[PDB]
């Protein structure tokens, strides 16, 4: 939301301004440092990670806290700000808590669908688990 | 050709190591 | 339209998902572009492949990923020397290859996948390669894939990504995977290593019984040479030929022991006394 | 060795996916099949210059089909949980009933006809419904998901059979069902009656058809024959076994690829038809003619003839 | 067996369930295209892609097929006129 459009948002957004800048701060700094430790697809892992926690984040301010109006989370979302499509899928059965949205996609596997990352720990091996290519992200200790 | 979802319940199996021919 | 995709690299799963490419990398022999199928056979282990063509798998009749000798399961080299001798052209020119090879398919009206199995009487190198072959050769056929960040302790990931630690080997003799990856048919191999590994006057055989005879003994043994005479005990279902010459007593005997099935019925035979007992 | 020569068949294409059920009209002029792709399938088909139409309107794919004794109205069982009444030779359906807390598993016409027909949902439920009434019959729960539920000849008993490993039969016009007959196994591949009414023929998840001879009148709780040498489902499957009563012959499906024909009253079989590129899921016998309709898991209807 | 008919109505109920479980006719739509977020597929690429050495080695063929393909940067380009008559 730090386009040039507008829009004089509702004092909500000056209220939770420095979240996203901190957010963009950290956006900037995972961006700008590149990755000598010979990892070529697993660079694009913090920067989902980010955008999903910023995501988690408006969606946790507006359908948890509610200290945000919905003229506020309607700029915000149409603002660029969260992602429209990672909240919808929250907010339904689809995902309750969502890796990324590219773990989902079914064209994008070479066959099959659904990246071992959305699989639950019961059925699926712990030891063979390890941690998605495309995703990563969520989760730690084992 | 056999169904799709009969081959993700063989898969599902077969990384249980099920090798029941019944 | 599979490919060949034998029972080694298969794996103990009844169903695998395999990817086929319909234009992949130029076969390491033919030269040419061909299918790319990609499976993995075990849970964890990697991803495999087929670096052979359609006639690079035909020319040497092999499996498209382990690329064994025939169908027999053995080494591709020292059972190919054992056919008859070499009866193959892949040196140089492959220019003059792709005529020979082009021409063979091509003029080649009999072949196919699998709508056929066996169907032949016997052969020569049966026992010897049925000798040196063991049942499902799977151990460490596949992920390993030995790694020297892991050794050197540089590797961050460590075991959650591939080439788990500790797979290396000590750098002395072939490494039994990348070795024979090294070269294709040119070298002897284990392939030779193993296999001169797998070749190391009365000769009593037991283990005859009601379906094996004096006629199929004596004829058997016959062709070796003269036979002085045979005793036929079935009491004890055993025989012993005796020899006049002590050379076809030596070749039947080293020939006949543990090596002699009649009626589809394999025979002990020892060396007879001749001690005076 | 076993089938006779090969003789001409029909292939049927246009399925998009797997076909679950085939059957004929009474009059034997048109054939209609389910599948998976939640379109039921008419064909013009006795001869063939051409199939029917296609037929649409089904929320989900059809699990079964089957057509009345009138042959202008035809009733299919679907995953939408309703009860699929279609009026075809209208060019639009007849109406769609509600009520099924599951998806319908089977819906077959009574000798009535569309005064009523036996369903029954893979919930476990087994119900007669009235049709004309825009309104069903009754409801009924017994055990577990009934397979197959057929009425008899006669209208007044309903036979069954499903996950609950036992033959079902059911009286009816008195508010309550017939008896429950049972060897000691668990297997169902499906179920099926004779146009006799004197016994039943199921189809038995062993891979075992279980001929049953019993029929109303004297106590007898006795089976017919023992129909083996076809494996009919793998492992879970649904077919259809339907019997050819010209002679005396039995149909059923097979997981084999290749039609099941079975001769019963000779103590075996009948013949194994192949050129299947999959499992059968359910075969047909027209009264009129020799034929026989072939619905298997490739989408291609093979319908044989014998001359 | 009462204890092998509630355990197979149980997986007679996640089989039949199971095959149910589609709810698609004929198949189901794809995955709908999302905007990645622009920094990072930007920055990450353009920053990494002009580097060469070994880490666009693989990346070199793909270069080839963009370099390969004039129309999309002349249509894109064209296509983009944001115009005196705004900002």
């Amino acid at each position: 939301k730090v386009k040039r459009s507008r829009k004089a948002p509702p004092d909500g957004w000056e209220l939770i301004e420095p979240t996203l800048d901190e957010l963009d701060q950290k956006m900037r700094e995972a961006e700008t440092e590149p990755h000598e430790g010979k990892r070529k697809v697993e660079s694009l892992w913090p920067i989902f990670r980010i955008h999903h926690q910023k995501t988690r984040y408006i969606f946790d301010l507006f359908y948890k806290r509610k200290a945000i109006s919905r003229e506020l989370y309607e700029y915000c979302i149409k603002e660029g700000y969260a992602d429209k499509n990672l909240i919808a899928k929250w907010k339904k059965q689809g995902y309750e808590n969502l890796c990324c949205l590219r773990c989902i996609q079914t064209r994008d596997t070479n066959f099959g669908t659904n990246c071992i990352c959305r699989v639950p720990k019961s059925k699926l091996e712990v030891g063979r688990i390890i941690e998605c290519t495309h995703c990563g992200c969520r989760g730690c200790s084992g | 050709p056999a169904h799709i979802n009969d081959f993700m319940f063989e898969q599902q199996r077969r990384t249980f190591a099920t090798y029941g021919y019944a | 339209d599979f490919p060949i995709l034998c029972q080694t690299c298969l794996g103990e799963n009844p169903y695998i998902r395999m990817t086929k490419e319909k234009y992949g990398k130029e076969c390491k022999i033919c030269a040419r572009p061909f299918t790319v199928f990609r499976w993995c056979p075990g849970v964890r282990m990697r991803f495999k492949k087929t670096e052979v063509c359609q006639t690079c798998s035909k020319l040497k009749n092999v499996c498209q990923t382990c690329l064994l000798d025939l169908e027999y399961g053995l080494p591709i080299q020292v059972r190919d020397a054992g056919l008859s001798f070499k009866d193959d052209m892949p040196k140089s020119d492959v220019n003059k290859e792709y005529y020979t090879q082009n021409m063979e398919r091509e003029i080649s009206n009999s072949d196919g996948t699998r709508p056929v199995g066996m169907l032949g009487k016997a052969t020569s190198t049966s026992d010897m390669l049925l000798k040196l072959a063991r049942t499902t050769p799977y151990y460490k056929r596949n992920r390993p894939h030995i790694c020297s960040f892991w050794v050197k302790g540089e590797c961050k990931r460590g075991e959650e990504c591939p080439y788990r630690h500790e797979k290396p080997t000590d750098p002395d003799d072939p490494l039994a995977d990348q070795n024979i990856k090294d070269r294709y048919y040119g070298i002897n191999d284990p392939v030779a290593d193993k296999l001169l590994k797998r070749a190391s006057t009365t000769l009593y055989v037991g283990g005859l019984g009601d379906t094996i005879t004096e006629t199929d003994l004596r004829n058997h043994f016959y062709q070796f040479g003269e036979i002085r005479t045979i005793t036929v005990v079935q009491r004890q279902q055993c025989a012993f030929i005796q020899f006049a010459t002590r050379q076809a007593a030596e070749v039947a005997a080293e020939k006949s022991f543990n090596k002699l099935i009649v009626n589809g019925r394999r025979l002990n035979v020892k060396w007879g006394r001749s001690q005076a007992a | 060795r076993c089938s006779s020569l090969q003789a001409p068949i029909m292939l049927l294409s246009g399925h998009e996916g797997e076909v679950y059920c085939c059957k004929f009209h009474p009059n034997g002029s048109t054939l209609a099949s389910a599948g998976f792709d939640r379109l039921i399938l008419l064909w013009n088909v006795y001869g063939d210059c051409d199939n029917y139409a296609t037929l649409k309107g089904h929320s989900g794919a059809v699990m079964e089909l089957h057509y009345n004794t009138d042959g202008s109205m035809l009733f299919s069982a679907s995953t939408d949980k309703t009860v699929a009444v279609w009026d075809s030779e209208t060019g639009e359906r007849v109406k769609r009933l509600k009520g099924h807390t599951s998806f319908v598993n089977s819906c077959y016409p009574a000798r009535r006809g569309p005064q009523l027909v036996c369903t029954g949902s893979d919930d476990g439920t087994v119900k007669l419904w009235d049709i004309r009434k825009k309104a069903a019959i009754q409801t009924f729960q017994n055990t577990y998901q009934v397979l197959a539920v057929t009425f008899n000849d006669t209208s007044d008993q309903i036979i069954s059979g499903g996950i609950d490993n036992d033959i079902k039969v059911w009286d009816l016009r008195q508010n309550k069902l017939t008896y429950t007959m049972r060897g000691h196994a668990d297997s169902v591949t499906g179920l099926s009656l004779s146009s006799e009414g004197s016994y039943l023929l199921s189809n038995a998840m062993d891979n075992t058809v279980r001929v049953w001879d019993v029929r109303p009148f004297a106590p007898k709780e006795r089976c017919v024959k023992i129909f083996q040498g076809n494996v009919h489902n793998f492992e879970k499957n649904l077919l259809r076994c339907s019997w050819s009563p010209d002679g005396s012959k039995i149909a059923a499906g097979s997981a084999d690829r290749f039609v099941y024909v079975w001769d019963t009253t000779s103590r075996r079989i009948l013949y194994k038809l192949p050129g299947h590129a999959g499992s059968i899921n359910e075969v047909a016998f027209h009264p009129d003619e020799p034929i026989i309709i072939s619905a298997s898991s490739d989408k291609r209807l093979y319908m044989g003839e014998i001359q | 067996s009462e204890e092998k008919l509630q355990e197979k109505a149980r997986k007679w109920q996640q089989l039949q369930a199971k095959r149910y479980a589609e709810k698609r006719k004929f198949g189901f739509v794809d995955a709908q295209k999302e905007d990645m977020p622009p920094e990072h597929v930007r920055k990450i690429i353009r920053d990494h892609g002009d580097m060469t050495n070994r880490k666009f080695r693989h990346d070199k063929r793909v270069y080839l097929g963009a370099l390969k393909y004039m129309p999309h940067a002349v249509l894109k380009l064209l296509e983009n006129m944001p115009m005196p008559w705004e900002q």
